[PDB]
């Protein structure tokens, strides 16, 4: 059982950054390469004593990738994963999607052909991108569609960055990313969405870091990976594998986006206070001051939900705090989803990083919910590309790339028709 | 990899062109010899974008000096870094300019652009993945703005697809050199609007005030302005240099900032510049940056922004620093001076930051601002250009050389449109 | 918890330590102290740069 | 989404001995309209086919009747229970409030550089406009 | 069995300061968390080896709350429960309950949730304000509302402070305290008045303290509070719960503030002087020298009584105690009420912490009685707050604030129903 | 968390501001060069209400000192603790008001306080919770009247919820430097009593009878006026900067102590106050505070209480001390000498205790009294200004500037309506 992990874009590469090391550190394979069989799903065994990543890290700028090159992962981190352009696509879908991914997507496709060759019993892909840049948005579309094409019956998890609502780094953004859902909606079978604001809400919180920088969001994103492979990784009283989310969560074929959380994140010292059991942290789980997607479930209605669990984990609680939680009424389901839990137990406790700030826990819980919350936040990103786009401002850059009005209105009506089905759905 | 062909025009042009380079090599380590002299092996991978290895560990810059006095050469070789250039790159004419902006465009660049053509041509094949053009020149002047302008024309006829920055000092009636100011201003604004890719607008009057009112120096003689205007070169580079947090290159900044084709002239400011009275008083922290990056006096353009709403606005961070502190002061001053901003563009902040602070320093900042109060300084120029041509004073210099009375008229309605499209959407 | 304390008191030392470097370099900084020692030209011991002087 | 009767464990899945200790939710247990109407209680028998409610891609037809907009609790409509602890960026008395930075202003605009201290002038007439700038 | 205990302002805090120094010396907890079964009332047994108390401090200044952080329970008193704000409420119940409050109770009443949740055998919640302050008057009656809203038929004790009738603090607290007392009329399951001159007159007569702070008040409090608590924590021969002073004082929905008194309140040597036996001190908490509140019960009628024993106590002798009392005619009863006592017996006798001032003694009683002596001193409260009404004196800044004169005038009238109420079950017909 | 932001308008407010940051840096222990030097860390924990860190350990006031000259801003400059205020926060003019109230609110104002409150705005957008803004000045002077009413004002424009108090001195006759003393004070006090949320009423004449009287000073200069009215800035803000048993801020104060928005001028007293030859004879107990706040010879204005009835009044104690004595002395001083009361307000005295008492005493004391004995001075500002205007004297310099007459008579008119209001809520029946 082995899942082969892309990272599209300068967001990508640095969770991937994060997460290769909290693999490397989970399975105890040094840096340079070498241990001093778990590791099948991730590191590929090469001639003897080496160990080589399923991955490609692949970009438009070569800074952030031949900063890899010459970091300490030079020998880990394999030459030929490292695919990476010439020019950025400059927080631009068109450039990203028409101009530049044409001459970076066969090479990419041949690569990663050929790791799919070398693997046996692939569980799926998984894509992390961020969908407010140009290389993450656009050329990721391509591949997601070329992906769709070539194989397709295979899972394709998503742990997108999207946009976050006030705070923002670019301008053009919103149009990036509705262009980027627009693909994203026929393209990937399930989509997980990480907002940097919840993220820096949880890390002041909870971590009161008063000054994080990315990462930290890069660390506790990669906690949030790994709670979610590990039970293809470690054996658990009750395993769920990674073509499960596909069954449990997405009751309609074009509803796959998943409001995600986790708990307990807790700093070193709040840690001898607290007594970690496994009914607070089913029910820290569902507070929204826990979640990593800056929205209300309180506004909506839980379609399903998937509850990970790592650790000193028992049956019995874990079926009582269930149950609490469905006589609660501060929380409320859709009428159309009677059983809406899905359990599933791994006995490997999380591990702790070197330089991390998070404490050593018995128990942890990645709860993957589907709510209308959701259809919340593409409505008020909705509406702010709904400001841009009745100026006709920066549409020249697009349009002088190549592409047309098309797509524009297309991809405005297909959320329009995205917000008629949370509505109608949710009924 | 990404590459910057720099271009400097006129007296103006070489002073601020010879800053910039004394600045730049010097955080790249190279001596003045042209060796490498750094101690962090940092600097290395990011100097094929300035330099070009030639003989042994000496980098050469990938810089064209164009004017027409012998005195900017001999101006250029007396300070140091001066022999670190290439004699063939300093094509230059031998008659002079003097004020003319049609000297400048007509009869002297008939001669000279070719040669100039020839260099920057062999200049950018030298390169593989050019990334674009920087220009540095002035808009007073006769040899910097026509010869310049003529240049810019012809690079965006042959190479119409790579970037194209240019820093251009715009006179003023508040300091004012020369009568013919407002003649040669207004036409070379009038062919900036239709071939510059973008262009940052400088000011000797606003640099005069930043010198006399923040860092309260005495004597500010052009070594310093022409140091400040380095200090923003570089700060526009720094992503292309040097690795950080959030890279965004001279293309991810146009594309975030220029909402339409005609409206790419931005206000300049810089930070840090406190008094080194008032520096033993000071914070470190990007709060005192942001602090100082939104205040009007720290404006490199004069125009009040407050008149006016900020289209589009950018910052560029130097220093170990934390992106939450960082984008959170974006957010709060967006979300408190609510009338300062445009309606209908939300979220007008671009940010980025680069993990590498100019040497000395622990934390800089560059700000960028496409703001709507720049037709202030087209008014005021446009007006005396108006005032100039009813009676048709010093228009025979003009008319006599090939130039007629249509370019003016063109250049006053491609001046009138301008400022009439920003009042639009003010 | 230990470990994170004291990655935190050498993170402060060595920030006040750049604090006072940078402090120092831009007192003494050439514009701060405005050197005409910055207008010698390098081909004279006459002649002088046109900007600096 | 409801709770169905047990009949042999509901004795040990009240409430009350799960430690929630507020006010249940009863709306998942009445929906069920068991036979005592209560948690302890047996179900009705059903027969027959179920015929299709929704269109395809989960789309009421026409003719069934709904809840005007009910995927969402709207502000103006819910209870108090139903509220939500505010976010970071909000300002609120806990969590420490970062400056704001605001708009300069440029100095006293005159003829020459802007200044912020004015001068006593020589010539003052209601008309003046004539200045002393060098010092 | 549990009981979590929420504090609400700058004395409800202090309070709890002195309450919980108790509770730790009760059950000989050191100050850093850990020991050296019945703590499980009031300290959760946090993974091994830790207890953290099951409150909330919550205030808007600051200045206490990270006091308390800083002071001698940093380890003990945990980072998260302690809730404090910006900026005061300033004596301005408005400002607590419709500016601040809206922003802050949400907050605290998630925390609350979470205890809850942790608890197992939850008795009830009780809470400690004064009413004259605008933290503990305005977000206290926010918080109090919510959670009746969203517990409904729990137990919420409430030890309030209400103000003295001649020492007094504040200017606008008449208005407080009205505007507190309207809510906690429909919210409060059973209030306890305690005023603040009673225990400095208490202090001054009996302890011979001639120069008290609060400590000393803060202290007394606590006694009080333990007393009546330590039914839960220590087996004893009869032992009664929270939920029955809710059955056994509130013989009406609207009638629930109780006169606390205590004894012996005695000296390190009136006490080594004196005897001290059940008779004797069960008639010591019956004369108005030893309430918790300025008043007179010569006055009104006992329309019921709980007798709280701790210590060397048989049920005989109090059975004697409580007949005499009975047969003699200084005391009488509303006459509907023919069985108007509830004796109840702890077998721990109080404790002592080094540097109280009170002597360590074989036996004490606590009383929680109900009259109509607080419907005189409602009346009296009425009074003053009509004097100021009366011109609509700082009403502007209540108004400013964001309420309107309509809830001053409900709030007035409700208070003359709740005197009419008061003068209505007094009488015999 | 809550922050104070100092204003400084005029000469007098100049070096009344130095005197109190001069006093303030010294109850918080940083040494006259601006670093922190102190011992115990009670100091470290409540400086951000008054400074902020530079750079290890360099804290500078979040204070604006305004002026028209820059003689001011040197004598600043040069008195020691005159390094630590940031030259950015020294906006001045050059041309100088001459005590005239329209060139201080017309013809300088109009360019100068644009600058002012830019540098007003930054310093406090530089800090998270405001509690609100002191302003401390002259209602004699113009650079400091005119200016500085004309900046309350566009401050109460601007951020109308922080609170604002105002520390005025007022002229008074028997010590009349100026000739235009009514012409200026009596305009101010009409802005002030719409824009200003509470007013301290100071004296010169107060303040000199108090050091010849209870100090016994052989030569008491304006050092030791500004002394006693910076102890009175710090007594009363003593309550944000150190912990106690009863905490009370500004908003509390004022809300405890404004029964009608616009009665709000005080009159302040300090305790306690002895030569250092009488210091030997006295006790030293609450009651020997208490005696000396409520003494009518303590007051800092030029008022006799005692010709007038207390509407509400405020202690502050400073000190370890024992709530009890405070208590029962501010019950006992309300209720014998009863008549000095108002009636319709029962309970009129609010009390607060801190414990750490100001530098040089071991416990201490100041007084808030909002009394309407005020009227008086109001009253005789406005007979002088009636004597004046009926000749329109000096009345050129104000006509030819801008300025007309229906301000002086608005100005009369909000003056007597003012005295008149108070005057009926004094004699106002209780039913
Ligand atoms: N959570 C998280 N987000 C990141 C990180 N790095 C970048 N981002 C996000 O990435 C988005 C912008 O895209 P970039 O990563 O800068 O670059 P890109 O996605 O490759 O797009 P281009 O700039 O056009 O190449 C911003 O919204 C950032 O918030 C990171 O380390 N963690
Ligand atoms: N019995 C008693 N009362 C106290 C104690 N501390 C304060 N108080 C009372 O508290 C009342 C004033 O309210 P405070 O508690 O001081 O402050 P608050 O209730 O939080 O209201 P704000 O000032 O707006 O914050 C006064 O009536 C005091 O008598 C105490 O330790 N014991
Ligand atoms: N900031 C700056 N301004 C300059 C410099 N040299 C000239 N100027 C300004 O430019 C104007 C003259 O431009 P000029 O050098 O004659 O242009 P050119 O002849 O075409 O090169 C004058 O008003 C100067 O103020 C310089 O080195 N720095
Ligand atoms: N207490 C005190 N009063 C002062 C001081 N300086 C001036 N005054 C009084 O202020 C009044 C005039 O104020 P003025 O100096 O004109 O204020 P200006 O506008 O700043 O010049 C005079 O009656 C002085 O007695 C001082 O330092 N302390
Ligand atoms: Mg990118
Ligand atoms: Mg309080």
């Amino acid at each position: 059982r082995e899942v082969i992990s892309i990272h599209i874009g300068q967001a990508g590469i640095q969770v991937g950054n994060a997460c290769w090391e909290l693999y490397c550190l989970e399975h105890g394979i040094q840096p340079d390469g070498q241990m001093p069989d778990a590791f099948n799903t991730f590191f590929s065994e090469t001639g003897a004593g080496k160990h080589v990543p399923r991955c490609i890290f692949l970009d438009l700028e070569p800074t952030v990738v031949d900063e890899v090159r010459t970091g300490t992962y030079r020998q880990l981190f394999h030459p030929e994963q490292l695919i990476s352009g010439k020019e950025d696509a400059a927080n631009n879908f068109a450039r990203g999607h028409y101009t530049i991914g044409k001459e970076i997507v066969d090479l990419a496709l041949d690569r990663i052909r050929k790791l799919a060759d070398n693997c046996t019993g692939l569980q799926g892909f998984l894509v992390f991108n961020a969908v407010g840049g140009g290389t993450g948005s656009g050329l990721g579309s391509l591949l997601l569609e070329r992906l769709s094409v070539d194989y397709g019956k295979k899972s394709k998890l998503g742990f997108t960055v999207y946009p976050s609502p006030q705070v923002s780094t670019a301008v053009v953004e919103p149009y990036n990313s509705v262009l980027s859902t627009h693909s994203l909606l026929e393209h990937t079978d399930v989509a997980v969405m990480l907002d940097n604001e919840a993220i820096y809400d949880i890390c002041r919180r909870s971590l009161d870091i008063e000054r994080p920088t990315y990462t930290n969001l890069n660390r506790l994103i990669a906690q949030v990976i790994s709670s979610l492979t590990a039970s293809l990784r470690f054996d658990g009283a009750l395993n769920v594998d990674i073509t499960e989310f596909q069954t449990n969560l997405v009751p309609y074929p074009r509803i796959h986006f998943m409001l995600s959380s986790y708990a307990p994140i807790i700093s070193a010292e709040k840690a001898y206070h607290e007594q970690l059991s496994v009914a607070e942290i089913t029910n820290a789980a569902f507070e929204p001051a826990s979640m990593m997607v800056k929205c209300d479930p309180r506004h909506g209605k839980y379609m399903a939900c998937c509850l990970m669990y790592r650790g000193d984990v028992v049956p019995k609680d874990v079926n009582a705090s269930v149950a609490t939680i469905k006589t609660k009424r501060t929380i409320q389901f859709v009428d159309w989803c009677p059983t809406g839990f899905k359990c599933g137990i791994n006995y490997q406790p999380p591990t702790v990083v070197p330089g991390g700030d998070l404490a050593k826990v018995q128990r942890a819980v990645c709860m993957i919910s589907n709510s209308t919350a959701i259809g919340e936040i593409f409505s008020r990103l909705d509406h702010k590309f709904d400001l841009m786009y009745a100026k006709r401002a920066f549409v020249h850059w697009y349009v002088g790339e190549g592409m047309e009005e098309g797509e524009f209105s297309e991809a405005r009506e297909d959320l329009a028709a995205l917000e008629k089905d949370f509505e109608e759905v949710g009924a | 990899m990404r590459e910057i062909v720099h271009i400097q025009g006129g007296q103006c042009g070489n002073q601020i062109g010879a800053k910039f380079w004394e600045v730049v090599s010097d955080e790249h380590g190279i001596d003045p010899t042209g060796t490498y002299h750094g101690d962090s092996d940092l600097q290395l991978e990011r100097i094929n974008v300035y330099f070009n290895e030639a003989t042994g560990g000496r980098y050469v810059p990938r810089a064209i000096l164009m004017d027409l006095e012998p005195g900017t050469m001999d101006s250029v070789r007396s300070g140091p870094y001066g022999q670190i250039f290439r004699p063939d790159n300093f094509v230059f004419g031998q008659t002079g300019a003097g004020n003319n902006w049609a000297k400048g465009h007509y009869t002297e660049g008939a001669e000279l652009i070719d040669s100039v053509l020839d260099v920057v041509r062999k200049e950018a094949e030298s390169c593989d993945c050019l990334q674009g053009f920087q220009v540095c020149h002035s808009l007073g002047g006769g040899t910097g703005s026509g010869m310049g302008t003529l240049l810019i024309s012809k690079i965006r006829e042959e190479y119409p697809d790579r970037m194209m920055l240019t820093f251009s000092v715009v006179p003023s009636p508040k300091v004012s050199d020369t009568v013919v100011e407002p003649y040669n201003a207004t036409l070379s604004v009038h062919q900036l609007v239709e071939n510059a890719d973008e262009c940052m607008v400088l000011d000797n009057e606003a640099l005069y005030d930043i010198c006399f009112r923040t860092l309260k120096l005495t004597t500010p003689t052009f070594g310093d302005l022409n140091h400040l205007i380095s200090a923003v070169m570089s700060g526009i580079t720094c992503c292309l240099r040097f690795p950080g947090q959030l890279n965004a290159d001279l293309r991810k900044l146009a594309v975030n900032l220029i909402p339409f084709p005609r409206l790419h002239f931005f206000m300049v400011g810089f930070t840090p510049l406190t008094s080194r009275g008032s520096q033993q008083y000071r914070a470190l922290t990007v709060p005192e940056l942001t602090q100082q990056m939104w205040d009007a006096k720290n404006m490199m353009c004069a125009a009040d922004p407050r008149h006016g709403r900020y289209l589009t606005a950018s910052a560029l961070f130097r220093g170990r620093m934390s992106t939450k502190e960082v984008d959170e002061q974006m957010l709060n001053v967006q979300n408190k001076n609510s009338s300062y901003f445009v309606e209908w563009i939300p979220n007008n902040v671009k940010s980025s930051v680069c993990d590498i602070p100019p040497k000395g320093l622990k934390m800089s900042a560059t700000f960028i601002g496409n703001s709507t109060a720049i037709q202030e300084m087209f008014k005021r120029v446009s007006e005396q250009f108006t005032a100039m041509f009813r009676r048709k004073a010093f228009l025979h210099w003009y008319t006599g050389e090939g130039m007629d009375e249509m370019e003016f008229t063109e250049a006053e309605s491609n001046m009138n449109d301008l400022v009439s499209e920003y009042q639009q959407y003010q | 918890a230990e470990e994170k304390r004291l990655r935190e008191y050498a993170a402060k030392q060595a920030d006040l330590a750049a604090n006072m470097a940078e402090m120092e370099a831009t007192i003494t900084s050439s514009f701060m102290t405005e050197d005409p020692n910055m207008a010698a030209s390098s081909m004279s011991a006459y002649r002088v740069r046109k900007d600096h002087y | 989404s409801r709770s169905y009767p047990g009949e042999q464990v509901e004795h040990a899945f009240n409430s009350k001995r799960l430690k929630n200790w507020e006010v249940p939710a009863v709306d998942k247990s009445q929906a069920i309209s068991t036979s005592t109407g209560t948690r302890f209680g047996t179900l009705q028998p059903r027969s027959g086919r179920t015929q299709f409610i929704v269109d395809d891609n989960g789309h009421l037809k026409s003719g069934v009747p709904k809840l005007e907009k009910s995927a969402f609790n709207f502000t103006q409509t819910t209870p108090v229970f139903m509220d939500s602890a505010p976010r970071w960026p909000k300002e609120n008395p806990t969590w420490p409030k970062n400056m704001k930075a605001t708009m300069g202003y440029k100095g006293i605009q005159s003829n020459y550089l802007p200044t912020n201290t004015v001068t006593l002038k020589a010539v003052e007439v209601p008309g003046t406009t004539e200045r002393n700038f060098n010092f």
